[PDB]
């Protein structure tokens, strides 16, 4: 988390293989980031129906 | 309280023949209040409006604007004489009386276990061939004659109000369009709502109403030392103030010294005096805006001989500028020669009746006017309001396609001919909805006889056999008469554009109202 | 001893049948405007505004509905549209009938957990059947198929006439919009086709505006309405008197320096304007604000400025224009540069007569060739079934583009499934043949509404349609009777393939998914309780 | 697993969007947004640098009552295009990280 501008620098930043909006038929669209490096303990389920 | 577990709750439900042969009903309703609203023998109207004002009219769309009906069928053929209405000048009720008749017909075939997809599909059949038959027994109108524009005009106006005074309403129409038939960039644009403005005074005699050339305005003079008399003024025309007033900003001035708060009063004064300095450079005469004159800008456009109108409305500085040649400009000091409107006639600050009204006639060319209207009162003068703008707009379909029908029923039995020997060729199940087409189309010279007077099986007969022959086939209803008189005698001739959407609209409308068999009322919206 | 819920508690099958009579209640309404036989409907609210409508999703979602399991047949309506486009008619029936079904199978002490492992088998073998027997690619027939799939869609409309004249204005509005994306991906963005309504002459004069068709006015009337070989200039910020922020405020300590701010907050806002300007610019469309003061450099030098437009049209204009859709001052530190090079283009920018309107259009705009349609009703309330009724018909020439593949309508789906669901029963069921039985049955509903809206005969033309569709499942000699479907101009078994009946996959793949889904929510509702309202408390 | 005996559930985020059926459900390990992206011209970006940024890229402002005196014909100049000036070293302080 940057929160003054003079500390912003490339350590500070992430990455990611593919960022994209997905054009959802359905209820509009939402992102998804798609790979990182040395990824955490997190994960996101997306529930349809 | 347990309430009881519905669905749909305060809502109705309707299907079947119900609904069916009931919008049939709600149609031939509405036929029977403006079928006395058709021929030249027609009677006027008294409409009592809840705003408290009195509608006494023959047209049928500002009849039908006045009926509030709570039928969601009849909610329908209202809007359907609102559309007449405004693409053409005299083509609404037509539309009213022959909807409800083709749809008459429509409720016989409903009862013989026909579909209502059967007979819309040999409506559009006969639908196409109503307009192919227009266009052959159609006729090339000269634009460029003066005296083949009048009978056109004079068709439309025998109907209404106006038929007394025929030769006076026929000149006002005429040249009221010819007047506004602007043409700046390659495309040829009338506009007859913007800039051919209506002013209606009451007093006077009707035979004294005439076409101005120019514009009219219900101002006086700013102030009683400028004139009321220019014969040849140097009009600019303003859209901004000529006060001093607070800026769009959160300006604040803080006075310490004595000297500073008479300073900004006279600051105050020469803004003024600077943005009036600007607009004598290119010496003016009359000085109209649409915003307010302070007293500061009348002294100086006093000792400068400006006459100044104050408070213009928007629709009124458009339409000057089209007949004086001006630009409205929105800054003083931006101002240029070819803003000037010169060319303006005399310029004359009348008064009619307790009321000064400034005048702007005698234009060399103008591309705006105004018929000034002169009558006993406000409900004779509306009613010749409304008789003008279906009189300009039915010379305004010829100056775009100038072709014209044989009226009077002779334009309804042409085609009913020509839609009963093509029917011959059908062989099928949809022969005999085809057929009920031209006789729908016969109700519009039913409804010319039984306003005069006449009979009609006598006369229906004799019309029926002459059009058998293909030598004349231009015979239609004498309504003043009663008799059957050709009309390359009568003089009787309707636009292309009214006869195309009068069929057009009157078809479809019994497409839509044939496909409905559901009503659902009762639930609420957002 | 009994609950002390303040609601009210109903179990059994007394919501068990409840829910098949909610169910029932949608069904029953829209059951009369299915197929090219249906008639429209007309939705009276309480203050008087009358819509004609005969699509599904149009009329479940202005009627109001109270019980729960209405909801989710309202709602399955909702999702046709924004995932196929149109369906919301046949996927309300479908899913009604699979719940009549199952309230059947239920009622014989079958437990429904069955029913909906029963239906899963059955939904996923459909879709597994309609993908190994498609009848061809969008590579046979060429254009006749975006025709022929245009005017399935149409026949329940207002706009299901006989000739192909609102056919091709829909096929070649989706054929000029094609916008081809990253990894090859030729997508067609239905959205972009501005669909306009004008009560004005019949439908036979709807004009197919090959370009963009604006719906604003040009404001002050001192501007040429027609501009040849024009310039757009699309750009968002308001042409108004250049106000100062919260944070900023004029405080002045000297009068001489009074009329100096005074004409800096014109001298600033004439400053963008001569420069947007001089660089050739002709037509500026504007979603702000234009007052009084800025009409007077566009009267003054001949140019187009068009005021409070929408933002999702400004979008269109640019992007078929070519032009940047530019907010305010940018390009590295500059005073105003303006980047005059990603100006727009078109061919004519012309404001026509709309029948007492005024209405600007753009001729083919020079990069892209985009379209818009405007539509000529009778009245308002036409023009409003017009515009329903050309977006489901866009919609079916954007599926078979993408996805190249179309199945028989007309029922000559529904027929070939209700027998192969049948003899798949037969094989592997032992206690779920009933359930797959039943899905059979409640697919049949389909051509057996087309039967009664038409007047023909219901339990005889159905029965000879499953003849023709049987014999082509047990008797392999090449019968190529899959493609029977319903001719109900006549009332007898036509083949789909050469009469034109086409419709997508999707439009049947999609609702078969949704209606068996929607059946299993509803089918577990053996116990009920609702609450009193809380409102008075 | 085999270092730990606890494992918290608010790490696993649960995104509900209507459309298709639960065959479609995904268990994609990046993150996913519901917010939209303004503006959403490119809406696709390969070999992405994410950054998150907590301040306001606005005109200058602090938590005490700041206002600009305006007490001249050039000092209005100064306003706006000293605004300009500001963001732009934001925007290209951002740009020259990558
Ligand atoms: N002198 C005449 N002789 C016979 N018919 C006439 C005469 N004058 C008018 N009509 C008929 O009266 C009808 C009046 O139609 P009208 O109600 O004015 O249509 P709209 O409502 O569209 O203006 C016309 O269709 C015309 O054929
Ligand atoms: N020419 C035709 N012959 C036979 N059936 C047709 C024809 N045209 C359309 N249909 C049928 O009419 C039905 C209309 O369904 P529709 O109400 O449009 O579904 P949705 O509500 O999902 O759009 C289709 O399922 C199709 O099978
Ligand atoms: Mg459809």
């Amino acid at each position: 988390p940057v929160a003054h501008i003079d500390q912003f620098t490339a350590d500070m930043l992430g990455s990611a293989e593919l960022a994209e909006e997905v054009n959802l038929n359905g209820s509009g669209k939402l992102l998804k980031i798609t790979g990182c490096a040395s990824p955490g303990k997190t994960v996101t389920i997306v529930v349809r129906g | 309280h347990r309430p009881v577990l519905v669905l749909s709750q305060n809502t109705k439900r309707e299907s079947g023949r119900k609904v069916q042969s009931g919008n049939i009903n709600a149609a031939k309703t509405i036929a029977d209040i403006i079928r006395t609203c058709l021929g030249p023998k027609s009677m006027m109207k008294m409409l009592l409006d809840p705003m408290g004002g009195i509608v006494m009219t023959n047209d049928g769309n500002a009849i039908l604007r006045e009926i509030q009906v709570q039928h969601p069928a009849a909610k329908s053929m209202i809007e359907i004489s609102r559309t007449q209405d405004e693409e053409v000048g005299d083509g609404t009720t037509s539309v009213i009386i022959l909807a409800g008749e083709m749809l008459s017909v429509a409720e016989h075939f409903l009862e013989q276990q026909m579909h209502p997809t059967v007979v819309i599909s040999a409506y559009r059949k006969a639908l196409d061939d109503m307009i192919s038959t227009l266009k052959k027994i159609s006729i090339p109108v000269d634009i460029s004659d003066s005296d083949m524009m009048l009978n056109i005009i004079n068709s439309s106006i025998t109907t209404k109000a106006i038929s007394r005074w025929s030769s006076l309403a026929c000149n006002i129409a005429l040249d009221a369009v010819k007047m506004v038939q602007f043409e700046e960039n390659g495309r040829k644009e009338i506009d007859i709502k913007k800039y051919a403005r209506v002013e209606k005074i009451p007093g006077g005699i009707i035979e004294d109403s005439c076409v101005l050339r120019g514009v009219m305005i219900n101002k006086d003079v700013t102030h009683p030392r400028m004139r009321r008399y220019i014969k040849n003024p140097r009009i600019v025309l303003l859209d901004s103030s000529l006060e001093y007033k607070k800026g769009e900003s959160q300006t604040d001035i803080e006075i310490t010294r004595e000297e500073d708060f008479t300073r900004i009063l006279q600051m105050e004064e020469e803004y003024i005096q600077q943005l009036c300095e600007d607009i004598i450079q290119l010496k003016p005469d009359v000085v109209i805006t649409e915003k307010g004159i302070s007293d500061l800008a009348q002294h100086y456009l006093m000792r400068a001989n400006i006459t100044a109108i104050r408070r213009v409305r928007k629709t009124d500085n458009n339409r000057i500028a089209r007949a004086c040649g001006a630009r409205i400009v929105s800054r003083p000091e931006e101002l240029r020669e070819d803003d000037v409107g010169t060319g303006a006639g005399l310029l004359e600050i009348k008064k009619i009746g307790d009321e000064y009204f400034t005048f702007i006639t005698d234009c060399k060319d103008p591309k705006a006017c105004t018929i000034l209207l002169r009558g006993a009162s406000k409900e004779i003068l509306s009613e010749v309001e409304r008789n003008l703008q279906d009189a300009m707009q039915v010379c305004r379909n010829v100056l775009l396609d100038p072709q014209l029908v044989p009226g009077g029923g002779a334009s309804e039995m042409a085609v009913a001919h020509a839609l009963t020997e093509k029917s011959k060729a059908m062989t099928g199940v949809e022969q005999w909805p085809y057929r009920a087409v031209a006789q729908a189309l016969e109700v519009i010279p039913r409804t010319l006889i039984q306003n005069c007077g006449a009979s009609t099986i006598r006369l229906l007969t004799s019309l029926r056999a002459k059009h058998t022959q293909e030598n004349c086939e231009t015979w239609g209803v004498n309504g003043e008469t009663g008799t059957l008189v050709d009309m390359k005698e009568l003089g009787i001739w309707e636009p292309l554009a009214v006869k195309l959407q009068t069929y057009k609209t009157a078809v479809e409308t019994a497409v839509l109202l044939l496909r409905i068999d559901d009503i659902v009322s009762g639930h609420k919206k957002k | 001893g009994p609950l002390s819920v303040f609601g009210d508690r109903s179990t059994g099958e007394t919501i068990r049948s409840q829910n098949v009579m909610a169910a029932a209640s949608i069904a029953n309404i829209v059951k009369s405007s299915l197929g090219p036989v249906g008639l429209d409907k007309m939705l009276v609210d309480d203050i008087g505004d009358v819509t004609i409508t005969n699509d599904g999703a149009t009329i479940l979602k202005l009627l109001e509905v109270e019980h729960p399991a209405a909801k989710v047949l309202c709602e399955l309506a909702d999702l046709q549209d924004k995932e196929v486009g149109d369906g919301t008619t046949s996927v309300v029936i479908i899913a009604a009938e699979l719940l009549k079904n199952a309230d059947e199978l239920v009622k014989q002490k079958i437990h429904p957990t069955s029913v909906i492992s029963g239906y899963r088998l059955a939904c996923k073998e459909a879709v597994r059947y309609i993908n190994e027997n498609l009848i061809v690619n969008t590579d046979e027939l060429g254009r006749d198929c975006l025709i022929n799939a245009a005017k399935t869609s149409m026949s329940s409309k207002i706009i299901g006439i006989n000739g192909d004249f609102f056919a091709n204005m829909v096929v070649d509005a989706v054929l000029a919009i094609k916008y081809t994306d990253i990894r090859g991906q030729p997508r067609y963005p239905v959205n972009s086709v501005n669909i306009l309504k004008a009560h004005g002459r019949s439908q036979m004069e709807s004009m197919l505006i090959s370009g963009y068709a604006l719906n604003c006015v040009v404001g002050s009337q001192g501007m040429p309405k027609r501009i040849v070989n024009a310039k757009i200039a699309c750009l968002d910020f308001s042409l108004q008197k250049t106000k100062m922020k919260l944070g900023v405020q004029v405080v002045i300590t000297d009068p001489e320096k009074l009329d100096q701010i005074r004409q800096r907050e014109s001298d600033i806002t004439k400053e963008r304007i001569q420069k947007i300007l001089a660089t050739g610019a002709n037509v500026i469309l504007t979603t702000g604000g234009i007052d009084d003061m800025c009409l007077k450099y566009f009267v003054e030098a001949g140019a187009m400025a068009v005021r409070r437009v929408l933002k999702r049209d400004l979008k269109r204009i640019a992007k078929a224009s070519g032009a940047t859709i530019l907010s305010t001052l940018a390009n590295l530190e500059g005073e105003e540069t303006f980047e005059a090079a990603m100006l727009g283009q078109a061919e004519e920018v012309v404001q026509e007569r709309i029948c007492d309107d005024e209405l600007i259009l753009i001729k083919n705009t020079k990069a892209r060739t985009s379209a818009s349609i405007i539509l000529r009703g009778a009245n308002d309330f036409m023009c409003d079934e017009m515009e329903r009724s050309l977006h489901d018909a866009l919609c079916v020439v954007k599926r078979v583009l993408e996805s190249k593949s179309v199945v028989p309508g007309g029922g000559a789906v529904e027929a070939a499934l209700s027998i192969y669901l049948e003899n798949y029963a037969t094989s592997m069921g032992s206690r779920e043949q009933l359930a797959i039985a039943e899905f059979a049955r409640s697919l049949l509903v389909i051509p057996n509404t087309l039967a009664v809206n038409a007047a023909q005969d219901s339990t005889d033309l159905v029965a000879k349609l499953r003849a023709f569709h049987n014999e082509a499942q047990v008797n392999p000699e090449r019968k190529n009777l899959k493609w029977i479907g319903l001719d109900l101009s006549n009332g007898k078994p036509r083949d789909n393939k050469q009469a034109g009946v086409f419709e997508p996959t999707i439009v049947k793949v999609k609702s078969l998914k949704f209606a068996t889904e929607a059946a299993i929510t509803i089918l577990r509702i053996d116990d009920l309780i609702k609450l009193h309202p809380e409102s008075k408390d | 697993p085999a270092t730990a005996t606890s494992v918290d559930l608010r790490d696993i985020k649960i995104v509900k969007k209507l459309g298709g059926t639960i065959d479609d459900c995904e268990l994609v390990e990046g993150l996913v947004l519901t917010q939209k992206v303004s503006n959403s011209g490119i809406t696709r970006v390969e070999k992405a640098k994410i950054g998150l940024i907590q301040f306001c890229l606005s005109a200058p402002k602090t938590d005490m009552d700041n206002q600009i005196v305006v007490s001249d014909y050039a000092q209005m100049d100064r306003v706006l295009r000293e605004e300009r000036a500001y963001i732009l070293n934001l925007v290209k302080q951002i740009k020259k990280t990558g």
